């Protein structure tokens, strides 16, 4: 019944004033992309940075099993768009936030499916 | 003049034709650094410029392309260069990478170990190597051709690069190998390319464009490395990050280049002409299977 909870540990470390994980791999791109959250090629728009996905995955970076029962990674081998205001902690961002399954944008950072 | 707006500078053909003797490399701009865009790593910038230059050559780009990347891990535990290669290559390109030490990567598969332990069943369309041992920058000892991973790379190219395929192998003043330069003569064209962001270093990528599997040209590699250093010694390159700000044409064009299986002996002058033009790849199109040899030892008592 015991499993390491890395998500919670990083969230608690951050709140305790810990330095966010570094060396997430930021890509050069046009910043004229779709703005979707996780894509096969960089898609940052004007208000985002695009990062190599593996380098932004808590489980990849910590060398621990992915929560998937099959171990698959949402991010590895893809690019993740991170709001520029949050790009000091991409790992924190991807952990804390969620992608809209309809439009592919981040909930609350591009997703407008819940608007009138 | 305009070299500052290019991704870098390729060694001009006339320097390749000299018969220089090897001297120490003295770069006037040594120690200078380019101003990178905010938050961008040197290795992202470096690989972007390499890929931008590769976009100007006649690379074969088939469906189901296969690319392998040696020396892909950083001291940071991530693979910046792999991330640029995967951005650059068409979506779906099979990308394998490798390094001596553990690292986290976006490649489809990653092999950790000395490169000499890497075996593959299939042939490759593009081989990239950033392999480098900084202990070679010993300026107090003579600068001889090096073996080590270069010996592996030479054999790997001759055995597992598809005809029509291309390579880009990192070298420096002291990290170089004479047989690898000789093997450059087995391509339809070759150069040594220096990135504008790293122009203060004796680093270059030795690029072989469209492999022919036999010598088109006899190259003495000791002389060619001396020619390369002579060029660097007499041609200061202005550090520049300018090309990093225009990514609109970055992606490698998916040319759907044709792939055929052929036996040695069907390779005639029409085939060689197509290979030399980036219009044909020769290899099997089976499944891609790789492995890493593991040495087993029991250290108990
Ligand atoms: C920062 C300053 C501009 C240094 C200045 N350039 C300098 O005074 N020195 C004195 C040394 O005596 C050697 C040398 C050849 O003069 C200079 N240098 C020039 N290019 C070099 C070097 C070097 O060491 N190493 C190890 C290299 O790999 N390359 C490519 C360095
Ligand atoms: C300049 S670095 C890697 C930079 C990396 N490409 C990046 O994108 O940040 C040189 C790499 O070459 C690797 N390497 C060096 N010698 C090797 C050898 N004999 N076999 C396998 N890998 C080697 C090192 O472990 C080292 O990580
Ligand atoms: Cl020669
Ligand atoms: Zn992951
Ligand atoms: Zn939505």
């Amino acid at each position: 019944a015991f499993a390491v909870d890395a998500a919670k540990a990083y969230k608690d470390y951050l709140a305790s004033g810990g330095q966010p994980i570094t060396n997430c791999v930021k890509m050069l791109c046009t910043h004229t992309g779709t703005g979707q959250a996780i894509t096969v090629t960089p898609e940052a728009n004007m208000d985002q940075e695009s990062f190599g996905g593996a380098s932004c995955c808590l489980y990849c970076r910590c060398h621990i099993d992915h929560p998937n029962p099959k171990g698959f990674c949402d991010l590895k081998g893809k690019y993740v768009q991170i709001p520029t205001t949050c790009a000091n902690d991409p790992v924190g961002f991807t952990l804390k936030n969620t992608v809209c399954t309809v439009c592919g944008m981040w909930k609350g950072y591009g997703c407008s499916c819940d608007q009138l | 003049s305009s070299q500052a707006w290019q991704p870098g500078v390729a060694m001009p053909n006339l320097y390749k034709m000299q018969r220089m003797l090897l001297e120490k490399c003295d770069l006037q701009n040594y120690g200078d650094s380019a101003t990178l865009p905010k938050g961008i790593m040197m290795n992202v910038a470096k690989y972007t410029q390499l890929c931008q230059y590769l976009n100007t050559l006649t690379l074969a780009v088939p469906y189901n392309m296969r690319v392998i990347h040696f020396g892909a891990g950083s001291d940071k535990g991530v693979a910046p260069g792999t991330a640029v290669l995967r951005q650059w290559l068409p979506t779906g390109t099979l990308l394998v990478d490798s390094d001596l030490n553990d690292f986290v990567s976006d490649a489809d598969s990653t092999l950790i170990g000395d490169c000499a332990t890497v075996h593959t069943a299939n042939k490759w369309d593009l081989i990239i190597s950033d392999m480098y041992d900084p202990k070679t920058k010993n300026v107090t000892k003579e600068n001889d051709s090096k073996e080590g991973f270069f010996t592996y790379i030479c054999g790997f190219i001759q055995q597992k690069l598809a005809l029509g395929g291309s390579v880009a192998i990192k070298i420096t003043e002291h990290s170089w190998n004479a047989d690898l330069y000789k093997l450059m003569g087995h391509f339809a064209w070759w150069t040594a390319f220096v990135t504008n962001v790293n122009a203060s270093s004796s680093e270059a990528f030795l690029i072989g464009c469209n492999y022919l599997g036999k010598p088109r040209e006899q190259i003495d590699g000791y002389v060619m490395h001396a020619n390369y250093i002579f060029w660097r010694n007499t041609n200061p390159i202005q550090l520049s990050s300018y090309s990093l700000f225009d990514m609109s044409k970055f992606p490698l064009k998916l040319r759907g280049t044709a792939v055929m299986s052929l036996k040695e002996g069907q390779i005639n002058d029409m085939i060689l002409s197509l290979l030399s033009k980036g219009r044909l790849i020769i290899r099997e199109n089976n499944r891609v299977v790789i492995s890493s040899d593991v040495l087993v030892n029991n250290e108990n008592l």
